[PDB]
């Protein structure tokens, strides 16, 4: 009843039951602080008029 | 759905096709429930969605 997955070589060996539950693979990172807008956002827009 | 014809009770549609073996694989983005699977063998769900 232990939270694991099946790959090719668990599934010959190993009998799962229906997934209950899905889930996948994932990376995890943490936070910066800011964003990059280099004073140009109506620039081109704005260059029309 | 029940059949009115004292007490028939038939899967319609391709559910009725593969029970009538009209069909042997049916490929479809159907979810599952208990009801088609008293019946029907599934294989393992492929694409996860809600």
């Amino acid at each position: 009843v232990g939270s694991l997955t099946i790959n090719e070589e668990r599934s010959e060996v190993v009998d799962f039951s229906v997934p209950f539950i899905e889930t996948g693979i994932s990376v995890m990172v943490s936070r910066s602080n800011g964003t990059v807008s280099p004073s140009a956002f109506l620039e081109p827009f704005s260059a029309c008029v | 759905e029940r059949v009115q014809n004292s007490n028939k009770k038939e899967w319609n549609g391709m559910m009725g096709e593969l029970l009538s073996g009209q069909a042997d694989m049916i490929v479809a983005p159907l979810t599952i429930n208990n009801e088609r699977a008293q019946y029907i063998e599934f294989s393992k769900p492929f694409k996860y969605q809600g």
